């Protein structure tokens, strides 16, 4: 069953790659890679990517979870093939993740690109929701994924995605990044990305940083600077933020404990109620200054809407198998709050159950883990799109084969 | 840490050595139990359980029944020469007795 | 890892209590009827109309030959070859140490219930 | 079946790694009980 | 008695480090090279016949030509030790920074089918070194001639989602020093000289934190340009390549490669880890491999990281003094362990399940 | 708010299902099977207790347990029990 | 002198009471269950290199009838469905193993008019029924209770009102629920109890 084959999970924020049957991916690296139009030259390993550079683009090839910059996408896959896997693509079958809403043209273009450029022996293009379901040991369930760009609820029933049940919201890691930008600005925080500091000294809580700036810095462009600052912001999201266990209450949030934090330059302070107010916008976007509008659905409402758009006969299965994924779901009390609100708003006629995965690898790379398990079954070795399927049927085979 | 192995498993028993030793640790049967007493006690306990379950099931089959009733226990523990001795002063609820009719009280 | 059978400890023959004499007959009888048995691995109607047919005149029951003059031959029952030996417990016959081993593990005492 | 097998394998190997860490910690503190054992043998030599 | 009889191997593209295990230094050492005719020697013989042999490294910065070169290296390894193999051969062996599934099947197939080892085990070199470091966790940098790892191992496991790597520890720095020279007539013109360019490091790498010292000394330098004995008997003094070369371990752009150095590589590595557990990666920061034997780079791994990390956590560098060999020691500590035998792979389960066994 | 009460039913069905694959056991018969186990446990532990106390000992041991099994079980019953336990203690101290 | 030499507990208990040459190999293998002849690679022992794949038995294709053009034209014709409208349903049937909760979602609503699950199910079933009807005479079990769509359209519906009931009907209904007992007790504990008391007072 398990053959030398490569599993790719290409997320909007990071890409995971590895072999079939591993517990964890062989490598994970930022999808928002660096570029200079020299043809162009690319940087992906975080050691060359965080160098302040004479020119920069920070190109980010994917739009709304789908490939748009095929050149940078090809460069990413090239670098992955010969920097971390270090194997000839013609030897190993390729299993690759895609967004459930990806269009047919993209599927066909990826198929022909894979077979012509990488000369691979076989191919299988699979949607993140089904992979996440396989990773969590179920054939049926509601897959909730709160990623960087969008938070999406996708029903999987008997191994297949229900397009009519997909619900998507822009409330996601990038929206949290914007909220962090706004909060830092309102706190007048001097956010400095790590590359700029030569040395620093300790300072008191709330006092400005005492640091020296490097003298050899070139005139870096705005996009790469934004990327680096957003990396610091997402570290802050890991470090400080926490969802309110229930509906945000200013009085309660004032009673809640602070969390101490420091920015790379040395500026440091305690964060209080604000660190709970930011994630509340994920669950109730009405109290989000600057983003007024009732069209936005929060995480719990994304879930309930997604299940409600399905047949009532399969809603019991979907609510009884809520599978939760995506990096944002690592925020403290995120799953507890989600479980509470869904317990409140799920109809009494049906059982509610959330699958109990909690690890960073689990929550984020469920799609890659799904590829790992899926590529390790005999019943799956007959589902491959072989190079012969492509040579005979052409680029369209991916539409006739696996959904 | 290491995958935890039980004490019934390492020895190779079905009766709970943990639970057996446990009744002993807080049973005041002694003052400082060692590291073989519960194993031996559980092994022999369950050995006698098997010894009897055997005779009980065999008599049950003699009655063309697939479920051991307390009768399949009275009949057994009185049918075996040493189980009867061991359980001589033990009454088995809803078991009955064995049809031992005295020879002199028969038709002549 | 472990020898992985002390948990089930099936036979544990400290109390073996051999089956013998009439029990052997039962086994023999069982085997006979099994060789006389049918698809499943009306017979009651056959026995009923046969017990209607009981009489001393020439009929089904009185048409049985009987015991043979030529005495019974031994055969192994594991491979069917001529068998110098008998199993001390159940009385079934065999021809090697290996055959006794297989018989003790699968057919001796196990199917007498 | 294979998802339960994957979960069991991951759990088992994490536990194995942790108890190898614990086992090596025990081995290192035994590699200090070595020095203590030498000192105690010297005290026993005084007593002899 | 497979811990008592344990064997340990590590190819060491700069110098192999192998032997009958249980003591704190390798018994078998050789330059890990394969020589062939131009138009099969591996032990301090190819290094002399370099002028009449085509020499190939069996190492590819974490990949190997697993059939011919590796089997010859193992075969030679036994001759560089007690030759106990036909009596006892329980082994743990050379392994990649990141190549478990692709390596181990072929690797253990060769070792069980050719070398018929009754017991096998394999693990990442950094996880081996951790057991010389004597603690649960660390950033173990696991350097050498072929790789510049920053693997942040936690609780005995090499989390691959945070494992990063760099390419400046051996050949690269040696060539960088070679082309830093030829500027001053030191005449490191050919491979025979390259092989002692990697030994100039025995003396010249600086005694302390040096990114400002290299500026301060250059203007008025005296009594610091330590000499080195050339094979020609020359004792030429050493210029600002007292600092040029090792500087590139922390400014790769100074060598001409577009990356930030080991401090930043390790900082990024631990930054990809969990936010709570990285508290221990700060509390356990560790160095290994011959390239870490320089004095000043320890002060770099203190200050260059302190400048980046927050003030609350501190930088507990516990680099062992013999960090050239902490892999060897740690692996030995793992192999020569009284109650470890339950974790060997052996010939019955290999036969019942194949080289695709869980290892 | 539960009031859970322990019993030996789970291991008497493992042993029974293993030593009679086709035969079940009624709930009322499993009650007897439980009481029997508790009774013999009491007997053997009490005799080992007395054994240890007679030799001025604060610890009931498996050696005392074996001698109590020799005292309790009749001749054969004893022999089998002693052999079973004795072999279970050498399979447990050999780290299997 | 005491022989011992073994474990303390076991010793006291006992005395006190007196070459593999089977090379695995990386191997090509073809799956006979596939029609494309695709060669995959596998980790097999040396002693089985060349045997057929053991996962090709797990290929039981779900059965779905295949009407022909003539057959469809004669009997399967339906004023509300066109051939282009009907072949698609069976293709989705096969590619999704005759399951109709996942056939629906992928229905081509661009060239095709919107259909519920029940209509698609009934359509495919009438098609199967008439396909077997073309046979019929060859003992083709003309007793098929093809999925009821009418009652079932309802049965789907009259669950939906009970699905989304924020309170009252989910909450307040408890009251009427209790009333089911009251209405089933106090009326007979009323009109019947009265009649019994009238007779009791009549005799009294
Ligand atoms: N430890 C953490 N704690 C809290 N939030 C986190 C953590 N790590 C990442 N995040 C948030 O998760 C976002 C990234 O999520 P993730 O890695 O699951 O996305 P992705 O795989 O790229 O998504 P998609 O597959 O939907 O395109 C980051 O932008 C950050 O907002
Ligand atoms: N005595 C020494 N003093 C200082 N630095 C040294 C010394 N010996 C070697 N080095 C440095 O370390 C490198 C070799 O280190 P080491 O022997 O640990 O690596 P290796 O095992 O050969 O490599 P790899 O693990 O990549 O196969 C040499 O290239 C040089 O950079």
């Amino acid at each position: 069953d398990e053959v030398g084959a490569l599993v790719f999970d290409i997320g909007s924020y990071t890409v995971r790659a590895g072999y079939a049957g591993e517990d964890c991916p062989k490598v994970d690296f930022p999808t928002a890679i660096g570029m200079v139009v020299e043809g162009p030259t690319y940087y992906i390993d975080t050691n060359a990517l965080r160098v302040p550079r004479e020119n920069m683009e920070a190109i980010s090839p994917l739009k709304n979870g789908m490939v748009e910059d095929w050149d940078s996408f090809q460069a990413i896959l090239d670098h992955t093939y010969k920097m971390h896997v270090k194997s000839e693509a013609s030897l190993h079958p390729v299993l690759m993740s895609e967004a459930p809403w990806n269009t047919r043209a993209k599927r066909e273009k990826l198929t022909e690109l894979m077979f012509e450029h990488y000369n691979i022996p076989a191919f299988f293009l699979c949607k993140t929701a089904v992979l996440t379901a396989f990773a969590n040991g179920r054939s049926t369930g509601l897959i909730l994924d709160s990623g960087a760009t969008h938070t999406t609820a996708i029903p999987v029933h008997d191994g297949y995605v229900l397009q009519q049940g997909i619900v998507k919201s822009p409330l996601a890691g990038d929206f949290i990044t914007m909220q962090c930008r706004e909060l830092f600005q309102e706190m007048n925080i001097e956010l400095v990305p790590p590359y700029m500091i030569a040395s620093k000294e300790a300072v008191r809580e709330g006092s400005p940083a005492n640091w020296k700036r490097k003298e050899k810095l070139p005139q870096v462009t705005r996009s790469w600077h934004n990327y680096m600052c957003n990396c610091v912001i997402q570290d802050f999201q890991a470090s400080v933020l926490q969802v309110s266990d229930s509906t945000y209450d200013e009085q309660v949030a004032a009673q809640m404990p602070t969390v101490h934090y420091e920015f790379p330059n040395g500026y440091n302070c305690d964060f209080g109620a604000e660190r709970l107010k930011i994630p509340e916008g994920l669950f109730d976007p009405s109290n989000v200054k600057g983003l007024s509008g009732n069209t936005m659905l929060g995480v719990s409402h994304v879930v309930t809407t997604s299940v409600g758009m399905c047949d009532i006969d399969i809603r019991p299965g979907l609510y009884g198998s809520v599978i939760v994924a995506g990096g944002n779901t690592l925020i403290q009390s995120f799953t507890d709050r989600l479980n509470r609100e869904l317990s409140q708003k799920t109809p009494p006629s049906m059982r509610l159950k959330l699958i109990a995965n909690n690890t960073t690898v689990e929550r984020r790379f469920s799609s890659w883990i799904g590829g790992s398990i899926l590529a390790s079954l005999g019943t799956f070795q007959q589902m491959w799109i072989s190079k012969q399927e492509y040579e005979e049927g052409g680029k369209q085979c991916v539409e006739r084969k696996c959904p | 840490r290491a995958k935890a192995k039980s004490r019934s498993s390492r020895a190779g028993l079905q009766f709970p050595v943990g639970r057996v030793h446990r009744l002993l640790r807080k049973g005041n049967y002694a003052e400082r139990v060692g590291a073989g007493a519960p194993v031996y006690l559980a092994a022999v306990l369950e050995y006698l359980t098997a010894e009897i379950l055997e005779l009980a099931g065999n008599a049950a089959r003699d009655n063309k029944k697939t479920r051991i009733i307390p009768r399949h226990l009275q009949l057994a523990i009185r049918n075996d020469e040493e189980l009867n001795k061991l359980l001589g002063r033990v009454t088995i609820a809803q078991g009955g007795v064995l049809p031992n009719i005295q020879a002199v009280l028969l038709p002549k | 890892m472990v020898e992985k059978k002390t948990s089930v400890r099936s036979q544990d023959p400290g109390q073996r209590r051999v089956l013998d004499r009439a029990a052997r007959q039962r086994r023999i009888n069982r085997q006979l009827e099994a060789l006389e048995n049918d698809n499943f691995q009306n017979f009651q109607a056959l026995l009923e109309e046969q017990n209607l047919s009981v009489a001393e005149g020439p009929n089904y029951l009185t048409a049985c030959a009987g015991p043979p003059s030529r005495p019974q031959r031994p055969f192994c029952a594991v491979c069917g070859f001529p068998s110098p030996y008998t199993c001390v417990s159940c009385g079934a016959r065999y021809c090697t140490v290996r055959c006794l081993g297989t018989h003790q593990e699968t057919r001796c005492l196990k199917w007498t219930v | 079946w294979l998802s339960a097998d994957f979960a069991q394998e991951r759990r088992w190997k994490r536990g194995v790694a942790r108890k190898v860490v614990r086992m090596v910690i025990r081995h290192h503190e035994e590699q200090r009980q070595k020095e203590e054992r030498a000192r105690r043998e010297e005290q026993a030599k005084l007593r002899r | 008695d497979d811990d008592i009889a344990a064997l340990v191997v590590d190819n060491g593209s700069g110098m192999c480090k192998a032997g009958f295990a249980g003591d704190d230094a390798p018994r078998a050492v050789f330059p890990s090279i394969v020589g062939r005719p131009r138009h099969s020697y591996v032990g301090d013989e190819a290094q002399s016949k370099r002028g009449i042999l085509t020499l190939k490294y069996p190492i590819e910065h974490g990949i190997v030509t697993n059939w011919d070169d590796m089997e010859k290296i193992w075969h030679h390894t036994f001759y560089n030790e007690l030759r106990v193999a036909p009596e006892e051969h329980p082994v743990l062996l050379t392994e990649a920074p990141l190549n478990p599934k692709a390596n181990r099947e072929k690797m253990t197939q060769i070792m069980f089918e050719t070398f018929n080892t009754p017991a096998m085990y394999v693990a990442i070199q950094a996880v081996l070194s951790l057991y010389a470091s004597g603690r649960t966790t660390g950033i173990v940098m696991d350097s050498g001639d072929g790789v510049t790892h920053t693997v942040p191992i936690y609780e005995g496991y090499a989390l691959p989602h945070a494992i990063l790597r760099l390419d400046l520890a051996g050949r690269d720095l040696t060539d960088y020093l070679m082309k830093i020279l030829t500027e001053r007539g030191y005449s490191f013109t050919t491979t025979a000289e390259r092989e002692i360019v990697r030994d100039i490091k025995e003396k010249l790498c600086y005694v302390a934190l040096d990114f400002e010292q290299e500026m301060a000394t250059a203007a008025s330098s005296s009594s610091l340009e330590k000499s080195y004995e050339l094979p020609d008997g020359q004792v030429i003094t050493i210029g600002n390549e007292r600092f040029r070369c090792p500087e590139a371990l922390f400014q790769p752009s100074f060598l001409g490669m577009e990356s930030c150095g080991i401090h930043e590589t390790t900082f990024n590595s631990i930054m990809k880890c969990d936010v709570d557990i990285r508290k221990d990666l700060y509390a356990n920061t560790v160095l290994s491999g011959g390239t870490t034997m320089y004095p000043g780079i320890a002060d770099r791994m203190q200050k260059e990281i302190t400048a980046l990390a927050p003030s609350t956590m501190k930088i507990k560098i516990i680099a062992p003094p013999e960090r050239k060999y902490s892999v060897w020691i740690g692996g030995s500590i793992l192999a020569s362990l009284s109650t470890f035998q339950q974790m060997w792979i052996s010939k019955q389960e290999y036969d019942e399940s194949g080289p695709s066994i869980v290892h | 708010k539960r009031s859970r009460k322990e019993s030996y039913s789970v291991y008497v069905y493992k042993v029974l299902k293993q030593v009679h694959p086709d035969t079940g056991i009624s709930s009322k018969a499993m009650g007897i099977m439980n009481s029997f186990v508790n009774d013999i446990f009491e007997r053997i532990a009490g005799e080992a207790s007395r054994l240890a106390h007679y030799n001025k000992r604060s610890t009931i041991t498996s050696r005392e347990i074996q001698t109590a099994v020799r005292l309790l079980l009749p001749g054969e019953l004893a022999k089998h029990a002693v052999s079973e336990g004795t072999k279970a203690v050498t399979k447990y101290t050999s780290s299997k | 002198k005491r022989p011992e030499g073994m474990h303390r507990e076991v010793y006291a208990l006992l005395y006190s009471d007196k070459k593999k040459v089977r090379p695995w190999k990386w191997m090509p293998f073809t799956n006979p269950a596939r029609k494309d002849g695709a060669m995959f690679f596998h980790w097999r022992r040396a002693a089985e290199e060349g045997k057929d794949y053991p996962f090709a038995r797990f290929n039981k294709t779900v059965q779905v009838p295949v009407y022909s053009e003539q057959e469809y034209q004669l009997y399967l014709h339906d004023d509300a469905w066109t051939k282009a409208e009907t072949d698609h349903l069976f293709d989705l049937s096969r590619r999704f193993d005759l399951r109709f909760v996942v056939i629906h979602d992928r229905y081509d609503h661009q060239q095709f008019k919107k259909r519920s699950v029940e209509d698609l199910k009934e359509r495919y079933y009438h098609i199967c029924a008439k396909l077997a009807n073309v046979r019929a005479v060859p003992g083709t079990d003309l007793k098929i209770p093809v999925f009821d769509a009418g009652h079932e359209r309802r049965r789907k519906e009259q669950l939906e009102r009970l699905y989304n009931r924020t309170p009252e009907q989910v909450a307040e209904e408890e009251y009427l629920l209790q009333e089911l007992r009251k209405i089933e007790a106090r009326k007979k504990e009323r009109e019947k109890r009265s009649q019994d008391l009238q007779k009791l007072i009549t005799a009294a």
